[PDB]
């Protein structure tokens, strides 16, 4: 009769975990390379996602934490003297403008919150709430985009959460400074419904929920046959 | 003046009116339901388990030095006591350990019987490790020694070392009474159960060591006996086990 | 019941040239707790009592010449002669003292050719 | 004034932190049924057991079903397996041995249950026999009943429901232990035929369930080791 | 009858005591140079281990306080300017993953608590609660780690406490920047029982409690020989 | 709004600091007997004192026996020593002065026991003499007389205890003191002989024990000059 407070929903589903890495210059360069682009989802990280995907419906809140490290680049015309580096993080919410470039005016949209940070401080840390139109996130859903029963299968637009953009704000003339994010992800105040039997196939798409056919378990040598055995000793005589 | 101890109803013993040192000023006692870390409530046997076990007697001389017993190891062949350390898994048990000497008014000598707890002991080479088989034997005494031993396996056992590495004449710390064959005759000692886990295993685990070194080597004259019988009896209390039924 | 099989024939080789012969067991023959094979090589002179070579296939008996080197680990278990001798006669088992039954092996006759 | 666990970033720290999207409110919550408030919930559902996964049978559905065959089997055993949720091949894929799986520490009480899929005309005895954790499984069918076992009759009942406790050393069992021969044992032996009327099947077929008793323990959630591939999805 | 506030437990063993110095690069080499890493153990300081081992049990808190020194390291291609050095300190509880290099993934684990300090600034400091499966530490246990009667004696695994990871944060592409950290140790709610011998005997290991056979004092000249004397005075007549 | 002494680390400050574990539960404690609340329990303890440290003795168990002999010993002196623990080589090395040897400064008064172990057939007696910290030795018996003495029968009595005081200018000593002839003495003389009837032996021991008595105090916790190395182990 002891506790069991450690498997409750809160205590098993508000663990961070690292959801992203990525990296991004701040010289020129082909101009994909000069900024850093995510989509939110669950669907990516294996772990998580069967973590997840044990209830087919959830409501939280989202806390994440960025990790910017950024060093100097090799090259010609190294930079003697740098003041600091002040990088910028903008969230948009589902409907926002999107950049397709760096140095972009969606980068200065008023709708778009947005953090900036300078090098030597505490990582920044922003949450966003329950932002949908329903009244839940769905893991699994069975059904189509249009009601002509054909478009998508399994694709539900009242869980989409945005995106996450980071650049560098400052304009470098003396050198390249390469800088890598890493994204730490945790659901708070979290409600699940509905369980279900864990997957046991491995996953093959984030998109899909296809499969290849895997045996329901591990081999065993007879029906009758226990684990291994013990040889004769002192007490067994 | 004499005292008649009849425990299990198998058991006598005599004992004279002498001073008793009660542990750690805690007496054994079982477990209550406020500490645990286990789920199936244990059994107690005490049919049988709380009876005197009298050791083998050992001879104390002019040249001998000490002995010690490893415990709860001692008892491992004794009755059913045995038998429950080998049924089961976990154990929990206090013990009442009763030395006695016989010597006459003309014979002289200082004993000094102490019960270390956790008596982690050295080896002889400072480089390799020690053995199970030259800690302790099943209930025979291992003696300790006057000079440096040498082996490859063996427990350091220069005597005024103590084998843990600190001075002998600074164990009088721990649990222990002094049997000076001038006055006394015989010792008492009441030892509860002493670890950081509720429960443990019997064969992996030596709860403590009982040693017996003389300070005052035995003296007499020519027409005596060339020896003094040392007697030591246990008598285990409060023992408990893990539970064997479904709950 | 756990039995081994030795070798499907004799050594049935020339006198002064090294041997090298296995057993097959059932089952396993190590306990994983002691990493110890419960398996030992053994020799009986036509008429008298038998006697082994080599116990726990890595601790050669004491009094036995160093010409016989047991190995094997696991369910196999091997044995190799680097002097094969014409007074040696015997029948070579590989009886395994694991569990009950302690049965033997298949037998080996050391024969003639020469 | 300033401690030297200040300004860093613990990934395990409840901390409060500004709202991205102040002046936004969210839509109120519905009533969905089956909400769920504990694991343990999960784990207190029976499910089936792949007890005869034979190398033939896994990739195939023949893995849960126990064959009773009839004839004539003297004192044959039908089938046996040890107790060790989460780590023997036949608990660690149910849904109880998969929560399980999740936790570096366990411990509780295991509930079976055993039904029989066969004719309404069929009719027979089986003897289940559990040996504690520090025993050996019972070698023939007299062995088997001198020690823990119960009679189940097939013609009075149909399904069987045995308990198996948990008595151990410490307090918590580990998913990632050496402990064989220290689990538990269960086996079934044929205490007599099977004997059915002429039209009925001569064979039959046990179902098992397996599922979690009232107290359970789990302590240090940790990644389970089902999951391979450390690679991301695209 | 003066006080005897000084000679309490908590006074006798709450000292600060400097218990680990290393230095790690923050540049190219061979891969163990670019961290430190430490076992958190009471037996390689003789000074600390003769203190705690007057008691059988322990109970305490830890508090772990990291001074971190960098300079320029001599050679080509100095850094004319570099913004600053920000370390990475990682606790690793009992079972956690280890790194086995820097810039590994057990770096960016969520069960790892890390801090992020830039130079400048106070010392970084961390609290570990009392974390153990027993009731107690035990600097003393007589027993082996299986049942068999063998294995390693005197090793109890009831006492582990983890690892300290440091590492650089940055990368550097201009020189070599040498650093070096400082561990300074402290029990705190400290509880102790059964008091033992102090030792004697010079320490040999850490792992074991071997020694050489030691007089158990200093030599006199003789039984009745008190020390020294005093010479004939105005005094003494 | 921000003093000098704002962002500095002292080594011995006392401030809460950030929990690297948060929402982890600890195990309750249980009750384990023989807890420690003070270091003068561990002096307040008896402990045999090697008096008989004669370089011969140290590497043997005979340091601890003081010799008695028979014979006819007129007045001479059975042993004497100087009343300075945590300095003297008598005293440095067991419980009391271990303990004082941690302490810059202590002060207090010490107890002493003496046990004949010998035949309970002998007869005799001892005299024990105490000379105040600013005198000398006693030289013969006579002069240990006129002294403060005590007078010691090992026929009605087989223990004798001695309480040394604390008599000092100011109210604590110190242990890296250079005080020699200014800390006390005490010595034991032969009263009369040691008488035995046939057939008890001639000779006998005397063990001695030191000890703390009621009030001690100590001061300002230092390094212990036994342990010499600075080197770590491995």
């Amino acid at each position: 009769y002891h506790s069991r407070t450690e498997s409750s929903i809160e205590n098993f589903l508000c663990r961070a975990a690292c959801v992203y890495i990525a990296t991004y210059a701040s010289a020129g360069g082909t101009p994909t390379e000069r900024y850093a682009s995510w989509r939110i989802n669950t669907r990516q990280m294996v772990q998580l996602r069967r973590k997840f995907e044990l209830f087919t419906y959830l409501r939280f809140d989202m806390e994440i934490t960025f990790v910017i490290t950024s060093t100097q680049d090799p090259g010609t015309q190294l930079a003697q003297d740098m003041p600091v580096l002040t990088h910028q993080i903008m969230y948009i919410p589902p409907g926002g403008p999107v950049p397709n470039s760096a140095t972009d005016f969606a980068w200065q949209s008023s709708t778009n919150p947005s953090i900036f940070w300078t090098e030597g401080c505490a990582p920044a840390r922003m949450s966003v709430p329950f932002i949908s139109i329903g009244n839940a996130y769905s893991n699994f859903y069975d059904g189509w985009s249009h009601f002509t029963q054909e478009g998508v299968y399994g694709f539900n637009s009242l869980n989409n959460m945005g995106h996450i953009y980071v650049r560098h704000v400052n304009e470098q003339s003396l050198g390249v400074s390469t800088s890598t994010l890493r994204v730490y992800f945790k659901p708070k105040h979290v409600r699940a419904w509905v369980p279900r039997p864990p997957r046991l196939s491995p996953y093959v798409k984030s998109s899909n929920v296809n499969f290849k056919p895997t045996a329901v378990t591990t081999e065993r040598k007879d029906i009758n046959d226990v684990g291994t055995l013990r040889p004769v000793g002192y007490t067994n005589h | 003046r004499v005292r008649s101890i009849t425990l299990g109803n198998s058991t006598i013993t005599t004992q004279e009116c002498a001073n008793v040192v009660v542990g750690y000023g805690v007496w054994p006692s079982y477990l209550q339901d406020n500490e645990a870390t286990a789920e199936d409530q244990p059994t107690q046997p005490d049919v049988a388990t709380c009876r005197f076990y009298t050791l083998d007697s050992i001879q104390w001389q002019k040249e001998s030095d000490g002995w010690w017993w490893k415990f709860p190891e001692a008892l491992k062949n004794m009755g059913l006591f045995g038998q429950n350390m080998e049924y089961h898994y976990l154990g929990r048990s206090g013990y009442t350990i009763h030395v006695q000497c016989n010597a006459s008014k003309f014979h002289q000598g200082c004993l000094l019987v102490v019960c270390v707890p956790e008596a982690e002991m050295g080896c002889s080479d400072v480089e390799r490790e020690v053995v199970a088989a030259s800690l302790s034997s099943e209930d025979t005494a291992k003696s300790f020694s006057r000079t440096e031993s040498n082996g490859q396996h063996t427990v350091q056992t220069v005597v005024y070392n103590a084998g843990m590495g600190v001075g002998v004449g600074n164990l009088t710390i721990f649990p222990h009474q002094w049997i000076n064959l001038r006055t006394n005759n015989s010792a008492t000692i009441v030892m509860p159960y002493i670890n950081s886990v509720p429960m443990d295993n019997m064969f992996r685990h030596y709860n403590f060591t009982l040693m017996i070194i003389p300070f005052a080597k035995l003296e007499y004259t020519e027409q005596a006996s060339n020896y003094v019988p040392i007697t030591v009896t246990v008598a285990p209390m409060c023992a408990e086990y893990n539970g064997l039924r479904l709950a | 019941y756990i039995e081994a099989s030795q070798s499907p024939s004799s050594l049935a080789v020339s006198v002064g040239e090294k041997v090298t012969m296995s057993c097959k067991s059932s089952q396993s023959l190590l306990y994983s707790s002691n990493q110890k094979n419960y398996l030992a090589w053994f020799q009986q002179k036509p008429g008298q009592s038998p006697k082994l070579l080599i116990y726990w296939a890595s601790t050669r008996e004491s009094g036995v010449p160093d010409r016989f080197t047991g190995s094997g680990s696991g369910t196999d278990f091997t044995l190799t002669i680097s002097s094969v001798k014409a007074e040696d006669l015997a029948v070579y088992y590989c009886q395994q003292y694991y569990s009950y039954p302690y049965t033997f092996g298949g037998g080996t006759k050391l024969k003639i050719k020469r | 004034m300033l401690t030297p666990g200040s300004n860093q970033f613990l990934t395990s720290d409840d901390f409060q932190s500004p709202s991205a999207m102040p002046q936004f409110d969210v839509t109120p919550e519905m009533k969905i049924p089956g909400e769920v408030h504990n694991l343990m919930e999960i784990a207190e559902v029976d499910s089936v057991v792949p007890v005869n996964n034979t190398k033939e049978n896994i990739n195939s559905m023949e893995a849960y079903r126990i064959p009773v065959t009839g004839g004539d089997q003297l004192h044959t055993q039908v089938f046996g397996f040890q107790m060790q949720p989460g780590l023997n091949s036949v608990f660690k894929r149910t849904l109880l041995g998969e929560i399980l799986n999740y936790y570096a520490h366990w411990s509780g009480s295991v509930k079976l249950t055993f039904v029989f899929c066969g004719s309404a005309m069929a009719t027979g005895k089986f003897l289940l026999a559990y040996s504690p954790p520090g025993a050996s499984p019972p070698q023939n069918r007299k062995q088997a009943m001198l020690g823990t076992h119960v009679i189940w009759d097939v013609g009075l009942q149909s399904s069987c429901v045995l308990c198996i406790p948990w008595i151990s050393q410490t307090h918590y069992r580990l998913v990632q232990q050496d402990e064989y021969t220290s689990a538990g044992y269960v086996t079934c032996w044929y205490q007599t035929g099977l004997i059915v009327p002429p039209g009925a099947p001569p064979s039959c077929t046990i179902l098992c369930f397996a599922s979690a008793c009232n107290d359970f323990s789990v302590r240090n959630l940790r990644d389970t080791p089902f999951i391979e591939q450390t690679q991301l999805l695209q």
